[PDB]
């Protein structure tokens, strides 16, 4: 049985996921596209 | 895919965004905007009774971001908080900003000491700076978290503004006589000692600089090989020794001692506050009070002060604390003759 | 040279809001009552 | 020294004076509200 | 007595002066 | 206001007395145009 | 006046222990 | 060589398993924290001394 | 008696003592009143 | 200066050191336990409970069911059948004996610090395989958690946990059963405690086994530089640091483990008029049932009214040496007296209470609607609401001690101020030469200590951490 | 920054039209009155309901929202 | 007064009589001081982090330098590199003159002003005081954070030097 604050708690997770997801996605991406100059 | 990010991310550019760079900037940015936003656009008289922003016309000094209402305790009312119910505008009316700023802002401080650790293992330097930084962070938590926790609610925590801070000061003087606390005294010691050092060190150097190092005789040069640097310890030594009487001459100590004084201080001060959080204070001298009541021809500055306080408390608590709703009849107020 | 996170974002993230406020504030100063 | 060079001591003066006009306002503005104080 | 104790700890802080300023360990360049 | 017939110039007279300060200002612009030395 | 006599013992030991302490170490040094 | 029980000598590690668990932790506390702080509200979950079964 | 995991040399110098005492007494001074009263 | 640095390299020698610190903590509980027993007051639990003496340890011994003393003295008051074979008295001997044993041993791993004995290992003499230590010590800890919650607490073995109702004092130790749903997930249903440890105990068992078997991937030695102790130190410091701030709030706010007759009341109950409320409902309820005001008050149990006196809310006290509550009020012996302040027309006046924030308050009387009727003027000249000009009267319909009526303005006034403190009591001031200034409960003291320490261990976490990961930097 | 775009004309060109576009965009943010309704920062018209000498306070932790509204309906 | 306690009194009475808190000269004062604190920690902190990592310093001993020591104690490139990477290049200081000059400039010119602050309020040119902001609507006075400052400044005025005033307004 959910009471309004249970949604919020869930929305929090979701909203956490959203910003957390985009953050990594984008960064993981920009790290590959502009690779690090190196020769060994 | 990992190490890469490590590098791309830790790539030495203009503004170093390290692993910690993720906490620091999102938080230290919002904590700034949070202030500046409300400062310029929000009113906090639904929650505090006063004028919060520029929108109502306060001067920079007056404007601030006021603390939530005492009726709410410590509920972190985030946008999706059962209380604000997602309605932004009200989430602001209620002060949901304070919490914003303190939380995000607490992590920005977390990020900034982290960023201070990163840079030391990339460059290969000592972590010391990152450690000196704990003092402020202590002061911060001590102040804005510990204290409000111990008391009735969020309301009593400093308010995010200029004047709103001065009012804090005074508040403390009246109900806590924080000035008598020994801890604030030591804190008061290091801060003034930090500035005393900063002067003598900076002036001694500048003034003991090597003669003729510049023909033109101005002083805007150096180089790496300038191993010896521009000044004398031997002369400073004797200078001090003969003027002040003492002078430990060992550069490495001088600088470290310069870490000890300021920082050592703020830790105390912060301790002192964890104490007040629990209305545990150094506001009284039993010995004196006792003889103060059995005898009316005896008075000391200790006493004269305790009088001012009650004046602070009586006059300032009914407008300053709207929730209890204090009603104080003219006569009742303490009052020196003719004023 | 190109546009980049550091140079680029940093500057406009801080620098753009400012003029929006300075603009809003400039408007305040003339309000009545 | 203006062979038609790209200016800087001008930029330095443009904004500098510009800022004075915004702040200047901020002072004027500080008059429109406290002024009805009583 | 609350007194002598604030005095006692006083005379030491001055005794420590003299002894610190006039009986300190030398700062020499023999190095 | 007691200037009578000159009435006309309150303006210029009003922003007048500040100039001594603005003298300091050019001084730095003078420097900017001369690369600071 | 009225003072808590335990202060004396407190304030005296504060003076001695850390002091004694350091006094022991400055002798081993030499 | 997967001889018997799961073997991974140094390997990138057992980070994902762990990472998954520190995750079920942070979610745990927040809940706790919110309930204790009365930011969460459940049936029969009264946070006053009065709660007596 | 025959173990070498330890670096067995403890030192405090003349100067370190002066600052050591200067702290304890001053420190004591301050607090004195509080313990007492 | 650095000296305890020497122990970093040797295990058997460092296990000695660690033994003595542990030997002193056992010998401290003795001093403390013993000291408390010689000082404690048995005479009356209702008006002079342990939290008023300023007893510190006693509370936790009670918490887990230690109530007897070899001399008969029990906190429940019912001693006709008390024979705890190992009570406080004996618990003292325990810790002291323990302190003793541990001590002697220390000496013999400090003198006998080599790895050449009757042992079976995994270790090369100049090393200690941490990730294995953890698993080993872990499993055996998780096993404990299990028992403590399963047997101890559930009555399987008798030392049930201590329980209490919302308000009063009807709490005695009784077995506690855990209800795993949510209702018992919060901090108040002891079921949350019992359930916890059982569950966490199991997880510890598992987690142990699987921390003993798998070994550090590459994060432990490569990232968290774990070849040396240093990290075990920083690692753990932050854990305790975390716990110290948990307990601290636990104490101050109150949880199932921070009951009432063990540590006293809370500031949250004072600002909440939590007591005044229950008290009121006991009067409108009984009053409506055919009793006279006099009768109703004389009904409501007194301990309940005591909890209402403000002197029982952690009020003031940075430095107040013995700080037991009693050198404040004095020894309380009184009544559940309600002072009813009526006017000349019979209207019932209501006095405003003093907020735990102020050190001093201005005696003021309000009407039932919020109106201002009486006050105690400072500037008597242009006074208008005096007590004499409006004639007030105090009439006590309270616990036995005072069921009468008063008129004089000097007398009447006195109570107004003593009213401001909530309920009114009488204290045996003379037995301890109380000065008459408020002091703080073990709660405030337990908190102020544990929060500062924790704050203080934050530096400890960050110092040793960085000093761990910058070996070479340390050397410069 | 040694003056990098600080000297070119494109920098002035793309901003000469950009910055005065926020300077204004903002100004209209205040003249239009979105601030007030988006932020809820009562205007001089709406502080006290004529002859309502009390200050809106907030009491219930859960009714903050319905409380606040109760205050806006009043002024109207 | 030449006592600890009275120092406090002088302070209190002082801002209740001249309202200093809101005076730039005491504001720069807090700037000068909180300045010196932040800098005396910064300098000595960095100077300590960028030391000559390899000079006779082991993990059991730590012994000093003496003028005879050429290269001095630390690698300034490491410090200038550190600080520069924490914020930005400009932010860091290139040479030792600008560093130590700053250390003696901030504090001194802060107190320069404060010491003036007092001297300026010695002849009654007290700090700011924004006592009223209104709602011309009805003229309803709205209290600005600064008024609750005047509410405290008030209580104290009333009782400073109790019973030594015979007339209504203090004039000195
Ligand atoms: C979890 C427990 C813990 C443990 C095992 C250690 C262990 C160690 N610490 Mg760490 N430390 C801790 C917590 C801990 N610390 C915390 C919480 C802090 C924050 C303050 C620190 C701060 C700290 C610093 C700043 C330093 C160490 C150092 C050291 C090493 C010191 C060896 C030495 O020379 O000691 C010598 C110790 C003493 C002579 C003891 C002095 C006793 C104290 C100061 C008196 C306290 C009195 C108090 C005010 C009230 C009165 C007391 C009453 C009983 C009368 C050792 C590895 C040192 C190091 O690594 O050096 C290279 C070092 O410099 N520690
Ligand atoms: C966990 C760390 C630890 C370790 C590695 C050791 C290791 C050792 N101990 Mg020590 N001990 C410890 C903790 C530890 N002890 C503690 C906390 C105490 C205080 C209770 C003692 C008390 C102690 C005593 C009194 C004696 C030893 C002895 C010994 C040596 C025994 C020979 C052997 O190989 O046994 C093989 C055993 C193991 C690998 C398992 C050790 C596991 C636990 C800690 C031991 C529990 C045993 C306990 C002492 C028995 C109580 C009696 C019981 C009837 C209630 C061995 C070097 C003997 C010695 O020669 O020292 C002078 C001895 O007489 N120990
Ligand atoms: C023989 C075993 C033994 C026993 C039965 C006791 C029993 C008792 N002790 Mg004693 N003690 C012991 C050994 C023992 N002690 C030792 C070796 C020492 C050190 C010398 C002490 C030091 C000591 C002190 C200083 C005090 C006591 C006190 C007490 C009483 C405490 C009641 C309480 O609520 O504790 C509560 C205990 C806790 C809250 C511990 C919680 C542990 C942390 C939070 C767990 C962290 C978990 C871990 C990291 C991870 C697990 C994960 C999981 C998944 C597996 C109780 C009678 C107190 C007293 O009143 O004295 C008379 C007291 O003040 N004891
Ligand atoms: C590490 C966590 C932990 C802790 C801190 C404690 C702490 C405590 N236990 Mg518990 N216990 C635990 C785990 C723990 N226990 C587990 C896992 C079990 C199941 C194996 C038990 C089983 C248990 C029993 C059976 C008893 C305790 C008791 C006690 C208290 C003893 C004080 C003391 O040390 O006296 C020093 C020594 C003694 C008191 C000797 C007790 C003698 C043995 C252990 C039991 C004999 C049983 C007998 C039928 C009981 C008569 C007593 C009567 C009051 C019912 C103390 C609060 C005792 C208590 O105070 O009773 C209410 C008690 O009788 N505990
Ligand atoms: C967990 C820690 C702890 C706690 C919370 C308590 C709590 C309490 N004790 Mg116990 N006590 C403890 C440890 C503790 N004690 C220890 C280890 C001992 C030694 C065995 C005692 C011995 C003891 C005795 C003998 C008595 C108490 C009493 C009391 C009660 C006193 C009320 C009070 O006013 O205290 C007052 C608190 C203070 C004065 C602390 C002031 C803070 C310090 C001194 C400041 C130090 C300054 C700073 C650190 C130095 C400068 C730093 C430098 C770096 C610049 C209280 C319940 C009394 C009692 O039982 O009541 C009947 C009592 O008579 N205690
Ligand atoms: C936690 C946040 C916080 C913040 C952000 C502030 C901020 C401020 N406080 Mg407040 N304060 C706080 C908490 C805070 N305070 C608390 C908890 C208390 C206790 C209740 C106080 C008590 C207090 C008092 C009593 C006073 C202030 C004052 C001030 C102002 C001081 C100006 C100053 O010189 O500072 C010191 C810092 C510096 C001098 C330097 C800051 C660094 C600058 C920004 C760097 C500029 C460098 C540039 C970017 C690069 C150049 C590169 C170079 C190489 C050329 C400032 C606006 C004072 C004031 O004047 O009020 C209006 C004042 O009197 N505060
Ligand atoms: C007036 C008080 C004071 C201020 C304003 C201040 C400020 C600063 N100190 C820094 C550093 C330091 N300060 C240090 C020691 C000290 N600093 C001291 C006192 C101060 N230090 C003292 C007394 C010491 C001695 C212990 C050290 C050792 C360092 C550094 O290493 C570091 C540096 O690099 O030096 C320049 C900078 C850290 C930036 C950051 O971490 O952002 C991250 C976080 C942000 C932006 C926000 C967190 C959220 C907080 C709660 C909100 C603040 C928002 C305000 C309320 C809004 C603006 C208000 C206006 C009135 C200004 C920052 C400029
Ligand atoms: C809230 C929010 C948000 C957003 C926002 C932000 C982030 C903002 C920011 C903002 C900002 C950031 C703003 C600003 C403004 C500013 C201004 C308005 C300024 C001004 C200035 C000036 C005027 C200056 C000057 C000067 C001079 C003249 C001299 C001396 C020095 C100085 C420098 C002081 C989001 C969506 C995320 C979400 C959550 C919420
Ligand atoms: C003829 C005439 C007259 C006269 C006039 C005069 C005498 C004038 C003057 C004027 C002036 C005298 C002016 C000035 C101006 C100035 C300015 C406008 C300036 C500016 C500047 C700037 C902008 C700068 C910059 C900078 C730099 C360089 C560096 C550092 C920083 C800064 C940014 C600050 C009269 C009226 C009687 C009338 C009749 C006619
Ligand atoms: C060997 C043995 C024995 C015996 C034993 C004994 C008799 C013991 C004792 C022990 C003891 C008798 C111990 C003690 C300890 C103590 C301690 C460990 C303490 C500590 C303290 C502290 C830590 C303090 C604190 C403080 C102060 C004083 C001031 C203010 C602040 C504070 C809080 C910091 C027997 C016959 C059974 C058998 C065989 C073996
Ligand atoms: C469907 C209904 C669900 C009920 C949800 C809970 C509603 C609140 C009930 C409070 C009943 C009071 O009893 C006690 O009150 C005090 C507040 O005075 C609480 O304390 C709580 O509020 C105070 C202030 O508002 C906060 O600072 C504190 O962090 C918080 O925990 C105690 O934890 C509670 O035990
Ligand atoms: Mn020392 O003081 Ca200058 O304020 Mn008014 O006058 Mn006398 O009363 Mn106080
Ligand atoms: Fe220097």
């Amino acid at each position: 049985t959910i009471t309004p604050s249970l949604k919020g708690f869930f929305i929090g997770l979701l909203s956490g996921a959203v910003v957390l997801g985009l953050t990594f996605a984008v960064l993981i991406a920009i790290s590959q596209i502009d690779k690090v100059q190196r020769s060994l | 895919w990992f190490d890469i990010l490590d590098d791309w991310l830790k790539r030495d550019r203009f503004v170093f965004v390290g692993w910690s760079g993720i906490l620091l900037f999102p938080c230290a940015y919002l904590a700034l905007g949070g202030w500046l936003t409300g400062t310029t656009f929000v009113t906090s008289w639904y929650t505090h009774g006063l004028a919060s922003s520029y929108l109502e016309g306060c001067n920079f000094l007056t404007v601030a971001v006021s603390t939530p209402a005492n009726s709410m305790g410590h509920s972190l009312l985030l946008l999706w908080g059962p209380e604000a119910q997602g309605d932004f505008t009200r989430w602001c009316q209620l002060g949901g900003l304070w919490t914003f700023i303190a939380l995000h802002g607490a992590f920005g401080l977390i990020g900034f000491m982290l960023r201070q650790f990163e840079i030391a293992r990339l460059v290969g330097v000592r972590p010391y700076n990152a450690i000196a930084f704990s003092a402020p962070i202590a002061v911060f938590v001590s102040v804005f978290l510990i204290y409000p926790l111990g008391q009735s609610s969020w309301f009593f925590a400093p308010s995010f503004g200029v004047a709103a801070i001065f009012r804090f000061l005074l508040f403390f003087q009246g109900f806590h006589n924080w000035t008598l606390n020994p801890f604030h005294m030591m804190g008061v010691a290091g801060v003034l000692g930090g500035a005393l050092l900063c002067a003598i060190h900076g002036a001694t150097v500048e003034n003991t600089l090597f003669q003729d190092g510049e023909g033109a005789s101005t002083f805007r040069a150096f180089n790496p090989t300038q191993a010896e640097e521009t000044y004398s310890m031997v002369t400073a030594n004797r200078f001090w020794s003969q003027i002040f009487g003492i002078a430990f001459s060992n550069k490495r100590w001088l600088h470290f001692f310069m870490l000890f004084v300021p920082v050592t201080g703020l830790w105390m001060s912060a301790i002192g506050v964890v104490g007040l959080a629990l209305n545990l204070r150094s506001y009284d001298f039993i010995s004196q009070e006792i003889r103060a009541a059995e005898d009316p021809e005896f008075e000391t500055f200790y006493t004269k002060n305790l009088l001012l306080n009650e004046g602070i408390r009586a006059w300032m608590a009914p407008q300053d604390q709207p929730h209890e709703n204090f009603v104080f009849p003219e006569e009742v107020l303490p009052r020196g003759n003719a004023l | 040279y190109p546009i980049f996170t550091v140079r680029w974002v940093a500057v406009h993230t801080l620098a753009v809001p400012t003029i929006f406020f300075l603009g809003a504030i400039a408007a305040m100063q003339f309000i009545q009552r | 020294s203006e062979g038609g060079r790209i200016p800087l001591w001008i930029v330095a003066t443009v904004a500098g004076m510009g800022v004075i006009v915004i702040v200047g306002l901020f002072f004027y503005g500080a008059y429109a509200g406290l002024g009805s104080s009583l | 007595m609350e007194t002598i104790t604030y005095v006692f700890i006083f005379a030491c802080i001055i005794a420590l002066f003299f002894f610190a300023i006039f009986f300190r360990e030398p700062p020499r360049i023999t190095k | 206001k007691l200037p009578e017939a000159y009435a006309i110039f309150d303006p210029l007279v009003d922003v007048l007395p500040v100039i001594p300060v603005l003298f300091l200002a050019l001084a730095f612009v003078w420097q900017a145009a001369v690369g600071f030395r | 006046m009225e003072v808590n006599q335990l202060g004396l013992i407190a304030t005296a030991l504060f003076v001695l222990v850390p002091s004694v302490f350091l006094i022991i170490l400055y002798v081993q040094t030499e | 060589l997967n001889s018997e029980y799961g073997k991974v000598a140094p390997g990138w590690g057992t980070t994902p398993l762990m990472a998954v668990f520190m995750g079920l932790f942070l979610v745990f506390l927040l809940i706790i924290l919110e309930i204790y702080n009365s930011t969460l509200i459940l049936d029969g979950v009264n946070v006053s001394w009065k709660a007596l079964g | 008696m025959e173990p070498n995991p330890n670096r067995q040399p403890v030192e405090l110098n003349r100067t370190s003592l002066y600052l050591g005492l200067l702290l304890i007494l001053v420190l004591a001074l301050l607090f004195s009143s509080y313990f007492f009263n | 200066y650095r000296v305890h640095t020497v122990l970093i390299n040797d295990p058997g020698r460092l296990i000695a050191a660690h033994l003595m610190h542990t030997a002193l903590v056992a010998g401290w509980a003795g001093s403390m336990a013993l000291y408390e027993l010689a000082t404690f007051d048995p005479s009356d639990p209702v008006l002079n409970p342990m939290w008023r003496q300023g007893m510190f340890v006693l509370p936790f011994m009670a918490r887990l069911g230690v109530t007897g003393s070899w001399s008969g003295w029990s906190i429940t008051g019912e001693t006709g059948i008390d024979p705890g074979f190992w009570s406080f008295e004996g618990v003292a001997l325990a810790h002291i004996v323990l302190s003793g044993l541990l001590f002697l041993a220390a000496c013999w791993h400090w003198v006998y610090w080599d790895l050449e004995l009757f042992r079976d290992p995994r270790t090369g003499e100049p090393a200690l395989d941490l990730p294995k230590m953890f698993g080993i010590h872990l499993f055996l800890a998780g096993l404990l958690c299990f028992g403590f919650g399963a047997f101890h607490l559930t009555g399987l073995f008798g030392p049930g946990m201590w329980v209490s109702d919302p308000y009063g004092l009807t709490g005695s130790v009784q077995p506690v059963a855990p209800e795993w749903g949510p209702d018992g997930f919060n901090p108040y249903n002891p079921g949350g405690v019992v359930a916890h440890h059982i569950a966490a105990g199991i997880v510890g068992i598992i987690a142990g086994l699987f921390h003993i078997l798998v070994r550090p991937p590459q994060r432990l030695y490569k990232a968290l530089r774990m070849g040396n102790i240093e990290t075990v130190l920083s690692s753990s410091i932050a854990a305790v640091f975390f716990a110290a701030f948990v307990v601290a709030g636990t104490m101050w706010y109150g949880s199932a483990t921070t009951p009432i007759e063990l540590f006293g009341p809370t500031r949250y109950q004072w600002d909440s008029s939590y007591f005044q409320q229950e008290i009121n409902r006991r009067v409108q309820a009984s009053l409506a049932s055919g009793a006279t005001l006099e009768e109703a008050w004389s009904a409501i149990p007194e301990k309940l009214a005591f909890y209402d006196y403000i002197g029982n809310n952690p009020a003031k006290g940075g430095l107040f040496r013995t700080g037991p509550m009693n050198k404040g009020d004095g020894i309380a012996q009184a009544w559940k007296g309600h002072a009813v302040f009526r006017n000349k027309e019979g209207e019932e006046l209501f006095v405003r209470r003093m907020p735990a924030f102020f050190e001093s308050f201005p005696v003021i009387l309000t009407d039932k609607n919020g109106v201002v009727k009486a006050d105690i003027p400072f500037r008597r000249a242009e006074s208008k609401y005096s007590f004499e000009q409006q004639g007030v009267t105090v009439s006590f319909y309270g616990g036995e001690l005072n069921g009468q009526t008063f008129t004089d303005p000097p007398t009447v006034k006195s109570y107004a101020r003593k009213a401001i403190f909530g309920e009114i009591f009488e204290f045996d001031t003379e037995t301890l030469n109380s000065d008459g200034i408020f002091r703080t409960s073990p709660r405030g003291w337990f908190t102020f200590a544990h929060a500062v320490f924790a704050l203080l261990f934050f530096f400890g976490h960050i110092w040793h951490g960085a000093r761990t990961l910058f070996r070479d930097v340390f050397s410069g | 920054p040694f003056s990098d775009i600080i000297t070119s004309v494109r920098y002035w060109v793309i901003h000469s039209i950009t910055i005065p576009a926020l300077f204004i965009a903002g100004w209209l943010f205040v003249s239009t009155g979105l601030a007030y309704d988006v932020f809820g920062t009562p205007r001089p018209d709406s502080y006290y309901a004529q002859e309502q000498r009390s200050i809106p306070l907030v009491t219930d932790r859960f009714e903050a929202k319905q409380q606040v509204e109760t205050f806006l309906e009043q002024l109207k | 007064p030449l006592g600890i306690s009275g120092t406090f009194n002088f302070m209190i009475v002082f801002q209740a009589e001249h309202n200093i808190l809101m005076h730039p000269f005491h504001q720069l004062g807090v700037a000068g001081v909180f300045g010196g604190a932040l800098f005396c920690a910064m300098h000595g902190s960095l100077v300590t982090s960028s030391l000559i990592r390899e000079t006779t310093e082991t993990e059991s001993a730590n012994y000093g330098y003496k003028f005879g020591q050429e290269e001095e104690t630390y690698n300034i490139v490491a410090a200038h590199g550190y600080f520069g990477r924490l914020i930005f290049q400009y932010a860091s200081f290139n040479n030792s003159r600008s560093l130590h000059f700053f250390l003696a400039a901030w504090p001194v010119v802060g107190v320069w002003f404060t010491a003036l602050g007092i001297s300026t309020m010695a002849f009654n040119l007290n700090g700011f005081n924004f006592n009223h902001s209104v709602i011309d609507a009805k003229g309803n006075v709205i209290n600005t954070w600064a008024d609750i400052i005047n509410r405290a400044n008030l209580g104290m005025e009333v009782m400073h030097e109790r019973n030594a005033h015979n007339f209504p307004l203090d004039l000195a």
